[PDB]
């Protein structure tokens, strides 16, 4: 049941931002986040 | 913070224990330098048109004069093939220099600095990064602040109250709908409008979109406290 | 960001649809491999620098309906709905400037089957063994990733670089961009029907200026230039003799016996697998060029679209408050906007 | 003003320091409290 498909590469998820003229998005909260980056 | 940088710094080690290509950038450079040598020896075995690849048969085999030929075209298919090994290599060494270059700029401006660039030491806002060995590379764990949870907020570019117009020093107007506050801008922390959180310039006429709220001037109450006092102390002084 | 992505068929260049010529060029051993493997690599090459640049978003920002940026007006460089590949009008003009010459698509044979085949080289690029392969990403793709990149600056400013976008009303995000370049956000708010209006008129002369002179795209026609040219050159070196009695490998082999053929043909492989190391060590040593303004294009997305720059002059000349992304062929378009 | 200055030290070490007044905001918020003050004394001494 297993097979190669072929399909249009999703370029990512879709997102309408919220915006107004008077709203702001702020964080009320933080993500301290570490991420490894290689160089040769 | 410190319990989610311990926690952060855990998954570097669980990612690194469990996947196999996450130094894959420096396992190709080996590569590349191993299959390069790879072709090259392999290349040994061509005849180039010469009676056969092996540069002593044809010597066993034929005189003086006649064996110049076909070892000159061993000699000219095999110095072809040492030029384009040389030339691969040295169009790969600016591509190593290149790497090089920006893991220099990056131990100088995320190791021994902390950078404004954005996405140069990490997806974030860059606090600091550490430096880890790599077989001939090296690894940068970035530490990045990413805002988490978000709440949204009414908001305006300035505070009307005296038909003077205010605007933040640092941070932004918000609303939860009911009253006004300002908060630095990158982490929610709401205070009282004040004289002292704000500035003024113009008048409520110029602004687009601006609000009324009352701003606090908190040398009224230390004058009111102040006042009450005197009053008192008057009607007292009115007693004797 | 990018150049064009070819393949050349060692043996179809080399030998061309005969045998005892591919029976010598098996002589010179791993050539033929190191010639496709080092295109490969360039054109593997292609899709990477087209995704350090385009695809620093994983996720697809939509502009809202309403247009309330506080004046601005973003309509000339957001997409267009009414056109069928979603570009914005300034995208349009600047595709227009650089005519492409193939990008891999469908030339099915009948089309090298007439008097068009005889006007253009593409055919007989085709015919010897030299194929161009498209891009990963297709314009519409990079149209995509550029209106995400462009629809998360208007509605988000720098936020949506370092985590989740935040909204925020333009006005304001003026005003976080000019304290950015150290004047104070009032001198914003005061001001901004002419900011506006300045910006509006800005974006204005951008088009006048796109749509009036041939030469503005220069940088990027001369790298398509470059590839037909490389290209043309590799195929005029199949009339080269090399010393043989004729360039024409069938001549020979019609003429000339097993003995006295061989002969000639190695000298035709000799100087045809030195016209073929000669293109690929070009190729190789542009694709190193082509890379450098990749990694600036990306490094330009991260830090004048992504953020605001400090850096004196990096984002264009003045202070930089902010650019927008542009696609272009093979490559892109920063519209930076400075005070 | 006092609010958009910084004070330290004194006028011999700066090369090319030059004289002018900065207003301090605090000192009419207390100048119109002293003769309101007055005035408050002087209604106290009127009966
Ligand atoms: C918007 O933010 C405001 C500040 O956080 C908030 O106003 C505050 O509301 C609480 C009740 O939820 C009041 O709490 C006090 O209520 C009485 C006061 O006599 C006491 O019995 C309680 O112990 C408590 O101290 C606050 O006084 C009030 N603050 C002000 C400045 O009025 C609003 O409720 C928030 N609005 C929304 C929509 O969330
Ligand atoms: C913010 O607060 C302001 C002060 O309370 C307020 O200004 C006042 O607005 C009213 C209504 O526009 C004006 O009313 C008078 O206007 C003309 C005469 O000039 C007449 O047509 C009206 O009948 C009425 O007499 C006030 O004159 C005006 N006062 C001042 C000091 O400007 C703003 O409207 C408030 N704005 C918001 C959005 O809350
Ligand atoms: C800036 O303001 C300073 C304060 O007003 C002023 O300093 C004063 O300058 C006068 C004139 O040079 C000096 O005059 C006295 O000097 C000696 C005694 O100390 C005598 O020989 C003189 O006859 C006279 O009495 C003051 O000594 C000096 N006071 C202080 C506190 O330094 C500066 O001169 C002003 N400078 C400018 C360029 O405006
Ligand atoms: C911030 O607000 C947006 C949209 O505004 C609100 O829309 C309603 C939900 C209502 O509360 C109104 O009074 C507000 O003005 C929120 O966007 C919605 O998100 C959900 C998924 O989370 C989605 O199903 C809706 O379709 C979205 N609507 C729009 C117009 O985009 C958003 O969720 C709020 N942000 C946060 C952090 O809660
Ligand atoms: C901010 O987010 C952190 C997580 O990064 C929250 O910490 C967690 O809090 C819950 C209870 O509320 C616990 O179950 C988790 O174990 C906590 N995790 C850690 C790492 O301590 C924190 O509560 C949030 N703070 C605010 C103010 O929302
Ligand atoms: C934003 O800019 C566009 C293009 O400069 C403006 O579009 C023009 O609008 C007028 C008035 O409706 C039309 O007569 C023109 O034909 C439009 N030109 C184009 C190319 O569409 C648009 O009006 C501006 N938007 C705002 C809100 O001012
Ligand atoms: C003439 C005059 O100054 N009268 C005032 C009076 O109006 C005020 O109520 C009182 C308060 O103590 O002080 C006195
Ligand atoms: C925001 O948009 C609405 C709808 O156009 C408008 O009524 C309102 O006045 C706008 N607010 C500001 C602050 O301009
Ligand atoms: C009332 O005023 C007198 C001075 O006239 C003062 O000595 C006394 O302590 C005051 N009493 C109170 C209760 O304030
Ligand atoms: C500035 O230059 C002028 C001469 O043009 C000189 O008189 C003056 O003393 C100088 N002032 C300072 C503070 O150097």
């Amino acid at each position: 049941s297993q097979s190669i498909i072929a399909y249009t590469m999703s370029l990512g998820v879709e997102n309408s931002v919220a915006y107004s003229n008077n709203s702001i998005a702020i964080p009320t909260n933080f993500t301290i986040s570490v991420t490894t980056e290689i160089l040769p | 913070i410190a319990n989610q940088f311990n926690s952060a710094i855990g998954k570097i080690q669980d990612s690194l224990s469990s996947t196999a290509s996450a130094l894959g950038k420096l396992q190709d450079v080996v590569n590349q330098n191993a299959q390069a040598l790879n072709t090259l020896v392999k290349q040994l075995s061509s005849n180039f048109g010469a009676i056969s690849s092996v540069l002593n048969d044809i010597l066993s085999r034929l005189d003086k004069v006649e064996a110049e030929v076909q070892i000159d075209r061993l000699i000219t298919g095999r110095l072809q093939s040492l030029q384009t090994y040389v030339t691969q290599q040295l169009i790969r060494a600016a591509e190593i220099r290149a790497s090089a270059n920006l893991a220099a700029t990056k131990m100088s401006e995320c190791v021994l600095g902390q950078s404004k660039r954005v996405d140069f030491c990490g997806k974030g806002y860059h606090l600091m990064s550490f430096p880890q060995s790599a077989p001939h590379g090296v690894v940068f764990l970035h530490v990045t602040y990413v805002p988490a949870q978000e709440k949204n907020f009414t908001t305006a570019p300035a505070i009307c109250h005296d038909g003077k117009a205010h605007f933040p020093r640092e941070g932004v107007f918000v609303s939860n709908g009911t009253h006004w506050f300002v908060t630095q801008r990158n982490f929610y922390e709401p205070q009282i409008i004040t004289t002292d959180n704000t500035f003024v310039s113009g008048n409520c006429d110029v602004v687009i979109g601006i609000v009324n709220n009352t701003v606090y001037d908190p040398l009224q109450p230390e004058l009111d406290s102040f006042k009450e006092e005197l009053d008192k102390y008057f009607k007292n002084h009115t007693s004797p | 960001v990018s150049m064009t992505k070819t393949s050349v068929d060692c043996t179809m260049y080399i030998c061309g649809d005969s045998t005892e010529c591919s029976n010598l060029l098996l002589q010179y051993g791993s050539f033929c491999t190191q010639l496709n493997r080092a295109l490969t690599g360039i054109a593997v090459e292609q899709d990477k620098n087209t995704q350090e640049v385009f695809a620093q978003v994983k996720q697809i920002y939509k502009t809202p309906p309403i247009k309330d940026f506080g004046g601005f007006n973003f309509s000339q460089i957001l997409p267009d709905p009414s056109k069928p590949s979603k570009r914005s009008f300034i995208e349009d003009l600047l595709f227009n400037k650089v005519t492409l010459a193939d990008a891999g698509f469908i030339k099915q044979y009948g089309d090298c089957l007439g008097d068009i085949a005889a006007r253009d080289l593409i055919c007989a690029q085709k015919f010897n063994g030299l194929t161009v392969l498209p891009p990963l990403l297709t314009d519409e793709m990079i149209a995509q990733y550029t209106s995400a990149l462009l629809a998360g600056t208007i509605t988000s400013g720098w936020t949506f670089g370092a985590g989740a976008a935040l909204q925020i009303p333009f006005a304001m995000q003026m005003a976080y961009r000019f304290n950015g370049i150290g004047v104070t956000q009032n001198v914003l708010y005061e001001n901004q029907k002419l900011i506006a209006n300045q910006f509006n008129s800005a974006i204005g002369k951008i088009q006048d200026s796109l749509s009036s002179t041939a030469s503005a795209l220069g940088k990027l026609q001369d790298v398509v230039n470059q590839n037909a040219q490389a290209l043309n050159t590799l195929v005029k070196q199949l009339s080269s003799n090399f010393g043989a009695i004729s360039s024409v490998l069938n001549d020979i082999l019609s003429r000339l016996d097993k003995v006295e053929a061989e002969v000639q043909i190695d000298r035709l492989i000799t100087g045809r697998l030195q016209s073929l190391q000669t293109y690929v060590t070009q190729q190789l040593i542009r694709a190193a060029e082509i890379r450098a303004s990749a990694n600036l294009a990306a490094t330009k997305m991260s830090e004048c679209v992504l953020g605001q720059s400090k850096r004196v002059d990096f984002c264009g000349k003045g202070y930089h408050l902010m650019s927008f992304p542009q696609s272009a062929p093979h490559g892109v378009v920063f519209l930076h906007v400075t005070y």
